[PDB]
């Protein structure tokens, strides 16, 4: 009978924004995220990144991006936005001694944007991004 | 006092609000009341094209009754007699109050006639409802005549009533050769056929209501995109035999190219067949892959109504995982199931022809409009030239009439739908009445939906079939059989958000899980995610059942596919039952001194989790039981009575028990047109073959369904004494021996009148 | 035309006078007459039923019910009947009008409901006197709007030309219409 | 010539000849129903065996109407009607003279017992997945006992074969 | 719609009973003993009363 | 015969399988001989005069594993599942796959592959580059295993008829000459169900004594035994120039019947105005 | 359910303005008595993990810093039971 | 069969000829491969 308790932590949840990967199941693997060259902005985040793809097998065929352009190679993503369980109370870290809930903003999936060829205003010109570590 | 005696005292209980032929008259009383003020809602806001915005506004359109009772017969108070004698039809003129956006600015909300509504014989707005048998004088008619039937021209027309299939779902069939997910969806607007197929060996494509081949499904997904086809398979299905059928398409797909959208759909973009109207798209020169995807917000055509395409992507997601049935060889699914076949009904194409008129008369007040800009008076819009009133009435006359609901934006130009009453009796003026008539049924004389499927045991009747051409083709609605006509999607979207439905944006492809049963169809409408179906449905079952949302909800929980539906259409055949409550039936054996006396007023024991409304799909969930005598504990609802399959005209033969089938079925022919005294009317009216008797006699082995039709009180034959003998080479192949003597002292007159105008 | 409540759907063969009916002791003979061949091969057992509970809800002032999966059994019936007079089984006594003696095997009796159709031999007189053909339309007498009568279409002309006999089909020919 | 009633009841010291059979041949179906989920016995052969309890328990309950049947036509006293128009060839037959005795079981759809039309149960009256000689249609009261409810919806199913066998025969004769 | 004055089978007069019924069914005996106390000893009038339905007063009731 | 009954004929039949098929709609199919005829049932003797086993060896004779990546194309369920359904081998698998690799797409011949003793059948190097798609597909199905090349599933009869123990074969696929080597036979009481077909593989006036005994059957459905020379007149009818045209509802290409029937299309139409015109 | 130190993310259904405790029952009946003493008796939901989720608070890198920090675990509903 | 994992999109050839690797289109990246059914 564990009665935890739940605080209503109101610890800025203004910031979080959950996001949401249907590519990255087959070997748990991840980002790295840094990898950063980091772009988003806050309204269909269109999160554009620095997913520099790995070396060690043999050249990764470049002639492809050769081709038009890549300049390492830039794997960016264009986030298909949702509106969702975000304002139930879509919690938070949760130990087995506290419980932290914080009512996050509009969940954000994310996808590659396949690039080969009104958020403009000011929202599609919000990235300056720092994707870093912090203990908070 | 029994354990018996209250499930056979429910019948005057709910035969008196929503009985055996009232389904007729609710229907259209809602479709009077509110569905008219709903097409109101279409209002005119368009009429102004090349003017200062002279729009009319429609205030409020009710039928006689907006600030007005008594307008509900419009030529002087009428009876049906002064409507059956003169040959007058009932009118109530659809009066509304406009709204003229005038740049004279004078808004003008005089009570405009827009025609004339043939008022079916006693509805709430007639002058025959909550009358008595002694009122029923000057108004020169019955008190028990079904009621129901319109006046057309002094001729009684009823409407069959139709059996379309459900709009809104898909039809996963099996043919011989392959499988075909056919989803011919709807609007209320127009039967479109988004079809997907089984193609050419493991190939799918979609006949789509224009465009002009076969897709390939992969670049449909594209349309919606989804590119990362990672998702397409994925979402498709997760175990070998999905992937592997599926694989073919994407490598056909990429194999052609993998373009996000902005490329390789051109590949649709040109392929597309409603380029066939570059005449229809005058404006908007805006017209390619990025503008049939622009307008590829109709290219919903289905039930499912984003903006975001990710709903349209799940709902073609779950589409090609319910065409490939897992091999599918051995999952059929049958058309004719009366879950899948919803009635429409008389009031339901009185509603179209509403939508219809007030939309061509609004089409023609715009074209006037928009000729009018030359014209530099006042009378642009004005009330005498919006001079179309009272030929509505014309129309809608000649609907009724012609039996021709004749259209343009519902794609029918019915016609062989309104009939004449068989008045030869009142049995067999219900028999016309509370009758049901098929529809399409490809090849009608390919008789798989001819036998009677055992999916509607209550709901139509065993017996009832004119034997010949219309064998189970038309269809008794013959007895308890309640029906529903639509409700409000919206608190069951509230219990959905909160009993444990997700929001399906928050998950991908996971939907092959077995702990996942997730079908949640409001009525077609998306789909709801989460799982737990085994409470999600037993306490909404449990929250409908005590006071809360309106006990015809109906819910089903399939396993062999994760079915969990949300039905709360219209067209929804229903029945009553007894509720168990999974161990003894809820009336309390003590329910009959209220049942009859006193009180529990009634209709108050659905407010009471006592007795429930199912439909065919919740019968297909639960478990019910014959008789109390038979329980045996697993069992959910309880039949309020077994005499209630045989229906209203069927439901005349004494012990249809012991009789054949075939036998009954003659009878339940016969007893229709059989000679008998039309009831009280008689002499009073003017009607073509009034076969009388002069000297009729009582049924004398009678049913209590006798009792129940009222037409005991005007029996149809003479009660006769009898031998049973063989009198020399006349009686031989069904023939009688009626001695005279008997002719003589009257036994079987006959009154034949007929008719010259 | 006739009905019988168990699409049983008789014609009136006979019309005998009073006299020669039989009657079973009391006074009482039948008005309609019926023969034991419709039941056996239809097997409407719901009219052997029926009879008895008229007879037993008239000899007694009841009114009876058989309601379809209820009604009232054959004992109780059985016994009304006893109460008053008769069989178990409602089987009478008869003696025959004609000759004026018992008939061998006893006579069913009761109460039936003879309902009484539509579509008489009255209202089916129908004849026509001659047939040519017109030269408004060019038809000769078809269906109805010109006579009653008849009307050889697909199957009837069909049936007409396979006979076998050679001028038969020839005066078939020659009284057609017209020559 | 008169039917009567008791031209058409059985002995009531010959009713057990029908109550008794009835008991053995729901008790063997019941028995090999059981079966086809461990198989002791075994179906396989028929090959096939998933419905092959299907001609078992058919001819199970042709037995049963067969036996119904001669004992509707034993006790008949000799003066009597219709034993004395299938005696002759008069009107009607032995199967008729059964239907109104003991056992007017078992109807059919098209030379098969009733499908399915409720998800792997024909009526809703009955329990899931579980045929028997009730749950797929099996009459078992004669037009005498008459029925119940749910053994006439199971009459006009296949009462409604002679109903649509004489309306699409009239579709390749004409 | 008005009372056989002959019972169809048997020759009974029949019309001179019914304004005695409407009189006997309210000292209230058994519909089946105010037919015996009147004189109907056989099925035939038994049904020509019992059976038949006076139509005569409700369609004299709006006759003009 | 064909309008009065259909009632305790084509439902006892109560209830069973094994070789009950047609009734009274076979007239349709024997009068119009449609190609579209769901039942080309090609009845057959063998080797009847025998014992279950004794036909069954004949009967076998008369007629499936992980396909891999890495320079390797499939294997086969050569094992005793073969050797206990019918007589074949896994070089007859390599003989078949090398018959054209597919059907109607230009796979291969590739002469050859299978080299092992279980099939190896060595998916040809990717010159087509497009596609595993055939190399999967076009091995994946029956080759060597449908007994005719082109028919639907044969069948077995081990019935104990006339007294003795009969065994037929009731194959369902076009054409005669399929029983050119049931090397059963037997070849004396070889017939057919399908006139057109037994037209041109089999005699004249076979076909006409299978339109005879085609509407016999037909007709032996309870009472009904209509005269058989009237049959045998239709059968006449049937092949005025020995070549079988049946009576077909549409028209035949026979001059000397009645030029009457061709033009009985059911019905005129807007045909003999063109043809007019 | 689990008792654990994953980091969570919740549903509630909408309830206008009119500390919480999982005060988890016997039976693994996992309950919510909330103050307004409704019961939001809630969890067990359906799973994830082909979504590799991360829960980024936006630090608003513009004026600040994003941080990647719970990426995911499983997701949880609540549901007020009747 | 299998997805390449960078960009999510399909993969192509066999590629034994040498090994199992590959160069899925319009994804540039390279994995190994291995077994199918």
């Amino acid at each position: 009978v564990q009665e935890i308790d739940v605080y209503l932590a109101k610890s800025l949840a203004e910031k979080l924004y959950l996001f949401q990967y249907p590519v990255r199941p087959a070997s748990m693997t991840y980002d790295d995220i840094p990898h950063l060259s980091a772009k988003i902005k806050p309204k269909q985040q269109k999160v554009e990144l620095e997913m520099a793809i790995d070396t060690l097998n043999p050249n990764y065929c470049r002639s492809k991006g050769e081709q038009i352009a890549l300049n390492m190679d830039k794997q960016t993503f264009c986030s298909s936005q949702t509106t969702s369980n975000t304002s139930r109370y879509a919690a938070a870290l949760y130990r087995q001694g506290e419980l932290h809930l914080t009512p996050l903003h509009g969940i954000l999936q994310l996808r590659p944007s396949f690039s080969y060829l009104f958020l403009q205003k000011k929202h599609a010109e919000e990235p300056w991004v720092h994707l870093h570590y912090y203990g908070l | 006092i029994p354990t018996v005696e209250e499930k056979w005292r429910l019948l005057p209980a709910f035969l008196k609000v929503k009985g055996l032929v009232k389904q007729h008259i609710d229907s259209f009383n809602y479709f009077i009341n509110v569905e008219i003020k709903k097409i109101m809602k279409a209002n005119e806001k368009v009429t102004s094209d090349a003017d200062p915005m002279w729009y009319l506004k429609y205030l409020n359109i009710y039928v006689g009754l907006p600030d007005v009772e008594e307008s509900f017969n419009v030529t002087r108070p009428v009876s049906p007699h002064e409507c059956r004698l003169r040959d007058m039809t009932y009118s109530a003129p659809i009066t509304v109050d406009i709204e003229y956006t005038r740049g004279s600015q004078r808004i003008i909300r005089n009570a405009l006639p827009i025609g004339r509504m043939p008022i079916m014989l006693r509805s709430s707005n007639c002058v025959l409802t909550g009358k008595t048998p002694a009122e029923f004088a000057k108004l020169n008619e019955c008190p028990l005549d079904p009621g129901g039937y319109f006046i057309v021209k002094g001729v009684e027309k009823v409407i069959l009533i139709q059996e379309q299939l459900s709009k809104n779902r898909i039809i996963v069939e099996a043919d011989r050769k392959g499988a075909v997910g056919a989803s011919v969806t709807s609007s209320t607007h127009e039967k479109k056929s988004r079809t997907n197929m089984a193609v050419k060996q493991g190939r799918f494509y979609l006949r789509h209501n224009t465009l002009s081949e076969d897709i390939p499904i992969v670049i449909i997904f594209k349309a919606m995109g989804v590119e990362s086809d990672q998702e397409i398979v994925q979402m498709i299905g997760t175990e070998e035999h999905v992937m592997a059928a599926f694989g073919p398409s994407l490598e056909e797909c990429q194999k052609a190219q993998i373009f996000t959208q902005m490329q390789a759909l051109k590949y649709i973009g040109n392929k597309v067949r409603r380029q066939r109207m570059w005449g229809g798209g005058p404006k908007k020169t805006k017209i390619e892959e990025a503008r049939e995807l622009l307008a590829s917000t109709i290219l919903t055509h289905v039930p499912v109504k984003e903006f975001n395409f990710r709903a349209k992507c799940i709902y073609t997601a779950v589409m090609v995982r319910r065409v490939i049935l897992a091999q599918g060889d051995n999952k059929v699914d049958d058309r004719d199931y009366y879950g899948n076949k919803r009635l429409e009904l008389a009031g339901q194409l009185l509603s179209l022809l509403f939508e219809d008129l007030f939309k061509k008369f609004n089409s023609e007040m715009k074209k006037i409009a928009d000729q009018v800009i030359p014209k530099q008076r006042a009378a642009q819009f004005d009330v005498v030239k919006h001079m179309r009133q009272d030929q509505i009435t014309n129309g809608m006359v000649n609907a009724i009439s012609t039996g021709n609901w004749s259209l343009k934006r519902f794609k029918m130009d019915r016609q062989g739908v309104t009939q004449v009453l068989s008045r030869l009796s009142y049995i067999s003026a219900l028999g016309m009445m509370t009758r049901i008539s098929s529809q399409f049924e490809k090849t009608r004389k390919v008789s798989g939906p001819r036998s009677l499927q055992p999916s509607q045991w209550g709901m139509l009747c065993p017996s009832d079939t004119p034997e010949g051409e219309a064998c189970g083709l038309v269809k008794n609605l013959a007895l308890m059989t309640h029906i529903t006509t639509d409700m409000e999607d919206g608190p069951i979207v509230k219990l959905a958000s909160n009993l444990g439905v997700e929001d399906v944006n928050l998950l991908c492809g996971e939907e092959l899980s077995y702990p996942n049963v997730f079908l949640v169809f409001l009525n077609g409408n998306i789909l709801g995610v989460i799982r737990d179906h085994k409470k999600l449905v037993n306490t909404f079952r449990l929250m409908r059942r005590a006071g809360y949302i309106n006990e015809f909800v109906s819910i089903s929980t399939n396993l062999t596919d994760r079915c969990v539906y949300i039905s709360s259409d219209g067209g929804r055949l229903c029945r009553p039952y007894i509720i168990v409550k999974k161990q003894k039936p809820a009336v309390t054996n003590k329910h009959m001194e209220e049942l009859a006396q006193g009180y529990r007023n009634f209709e108050d024991f659905l407010h009471e989790s006592l007795v429930e409304y199912l439909d065919v799909n919740e019968e297909n969930d639960c478990n019910i039981a014959l008789y109390e005598h038979t329980i045996n504990k697993d069992t959910t609802h309880l039949e309020i009575e077994p005499f209630t399959l045989l229906g209203v005209c069927a439901g005349l033969i004494p012990y249809p028990h012991h009789n054949q089938s075939p036998r009954n079925t003659y009878q339940c022919a016969m007893g229709k047109q059989a000679m008998g005294t039309i009831g009280y009317n008689q002499r009073n009216r003017i009607d073509t073959l009034m076969y009388l008797l002069a000297y009729p006699q009582k049924p004398m082995v009678k049913t209590k369904t006798i009792e129940l039709i009222e037409f005991e009180k005007l029996p149809a034959g003479q009660n006769a004494t009898v031998a049973v003998m063989s009198y020399s080479g006349y009686d031989i192949e069904d023939a009688l021996v009626l001695n005279k003597a008997s002719l003589d002292r009257g036994f079987g007159r006959c009154l034949v009148y007929k008719n010259a105008k | 035309k006739f009905s019988s409540r168990h699409g049983q759907k008789g014609v009136c063969g006979l019309i005998v006078p009073q006299e020669d009916m039989p009657f079973c002791d009391s006074g009482i003979c039948p008005d309609i007459i019926m023969n034991p061949h419709g039941f056996p091969s239809r097997m409407t057992v719901g009219k052997l039923i029926e009879l008895l509970a008229g007879k037993a809800g008239v000899l007694d002032g009841r009114f009876h019910y058989g309601t379809a999966f209820g009604g009232s059994k054959v004992k109780d019936v059985c016994e009304d009947l006893v109460r008053h007079g008769y069989n178990y089984l409602g089987k009478d006594y008869v003696t025959s009008g004609i000759t004026g003696e018992p008939l061998e095997a006893y006579i069913y009796f009761g109460p039936v409901y003879y309902q009484k159709l539509k579509h008489m031999v009255l209202d089916k007189m129908h004849a026509r006197a001659r047939g040519p053909r017109a030269v408004l339309t060019r038809q000769p007498t078809e269906g109805r709007s010109r006579d009653g009568g008849l009307r050889l279409g697909e199957m009837e002309r069909d049936c007409l030309i396979g006979y076998g006999a050679s001028m038969l089909l020839l005066e078939r020919l020659m009284i057609s219409s017209d020559a | 010539f008169s039917i009567g009633i008791g031209d058409v009841t059985p002995g009531q010291g010959l009713l057990k000849a029908k109550y008794e059979l009835l008991n053995a041949g729901y008790k063997k179906c019941d028995e090999y129903i059981e079966a086809l989920n461990t198989g002791k016995l075994q179906q396989q052969p028929g090959c096939t065996a998933e419905e092959t309890l299907e001609a078992l328990i058919l001819k199970e309950l042709s037995v049963i109407r067969d036996h119904a049947g001669s004992a509707c036509l034993r006790e008949l006293d000799k003066s009597n009607s219709p034993l004395t128009m299938a005696l002759c060839g008069s009107k009607g037959s032995f199967i008729n003279i059964s239907q109104m005795i003991a056992c007017v079981g078992q109807q059919a759809i098209s030379g098969s017992r009733v499908p399915d039309g409720f998800e792997n149960r024909s009526l809703p009256h009955f329990e899931k997945h579980s045929k028997l000689p009730a749950a797929k249609g099996f009459v078992a009261n004669s037009f005498y006992s008459g029925l119940t409810p749910t053994e006439f919806f199971f009459h006009t199913m296949a009462g409604r074969e002679g109903l649509v066998d004489t309306a699409v025969k009239t579709a390749e004769t004409g | 719609m008005i009372i056989p004055v002959r019972c169809f089978t048997c020759g009974k007069i029949v019309g001179n009973k019914w304004e005695a019924y409407l009189g006997l069914l309210q000292a209230e005996y058994t519909e089946g003993d105010a037919l015996d106390a009147l004189g109907l000893k056989r099925y035939c009038c038994r049904r020509m009363l019992l059976a038949h339905v006076d139509l005569i007063e409700k369609l004299l009731n709006y006759a003009p | 015969p064909g309008t009065q009954m259909t009632l305790k004929t084509f439902h006892f039949a109560g209830v069973a399988s094994m070789n009950i098929t047609l009734g009274v709609p076979r007239i349709k199919e024997i009068i119009n001989a449609s190609k579209a005829i769901s039942t080309p049932i090609i009845t057959a003797q063998l080797d009847k005069d025998d014992d279950a086993d004794y036909a069954r060896l004949v009967k076998g004779r008369i007629e499936v594993f992980l396909p891999d990546d890495c320079f390797i194309l499939v294997k086969l369920s050569l094992e005793r599942i073969r050797l206990l359904r019918l007589e074949v081998n896994a070089e007859t698998v390599r003989y078949s796959i090398c018959t054209s690799k597919l059907r109607v797409k230009p796979g291969d011949v590739a002469v050859h592959g299978e080299a092992v003793v279980c099939v190896t059948p060595r998916e040809n190097s990717k010159s087509s580059m497009y596609y595993v798609l055939q190399f999967l597909k076009e091995d994946l199905p029956k080759v060597v295993v449908q007994g005719i090349p082109e028919v639907s599933r044969a069948v077995i009869h081990i019935d104990e008829q006339s007294g003795k123990e009969k065994y037929k074969l009731l194959v369902e696929g076009d054409n005669l000459r399929a029983v050119m080597a049931t090397h059963g036979v037997k070849g004396t009481r070889t017939t057919s169900n399908n006139t057109y077909e037994v037209e041109k593989t089999l005699g004249i006036e076979a076909a006409r004594t299978t339109i005879i005994n085609e509407i016999q059957y037909t007709m032996v459905n309870h009472g009904m035994s209509i005269d058989r020379r009237h049959v045998m007149l239709l059968s006449d009818l049937m092949t005025y120039k020995g070549e079988v045209l049946g009576i077909t509802r549409f028209g035949l290409a026979k001059m000397k019947e009645s030029v009457l029937m061709l033009a009985s299309f059911e019905k005129t139409a807007d045909h003999l105005f063109d043809a007019a015109y | 359910l689990t008792k654990e130190e994953e980091l969570l993310f919740l549903q509630l259904p909408d309830t206008l303005p009119g500390v919480g405790k999982l005060l988890i029952r016997k039976s693994g009946r996992v309950q919510l008595l909330l103050g307004k003493v409704t019961l939001d008796v809630t969890m067990g939901t359906a799973c994830s993990f082909l979504q590799e989720l991360v829960s980024v608070g936006l630090g608003d890198s513009r004026t600040g810093e994003m941080t990647v920090l719970g990426h995911v675990k499983h997701k949880l509903v609540c549901s007020p039971d009747f | 069969l299998l997805f390449c994992p960078g960009c999510g999109n399909g993969l192509i050839v066999e590629e034994g000829q040498r090994c199992h690797r590959f160069s899925c289109n319009t994804c540039p990246y390279v994995h190994n491969i291995t077994r199918k059914v």
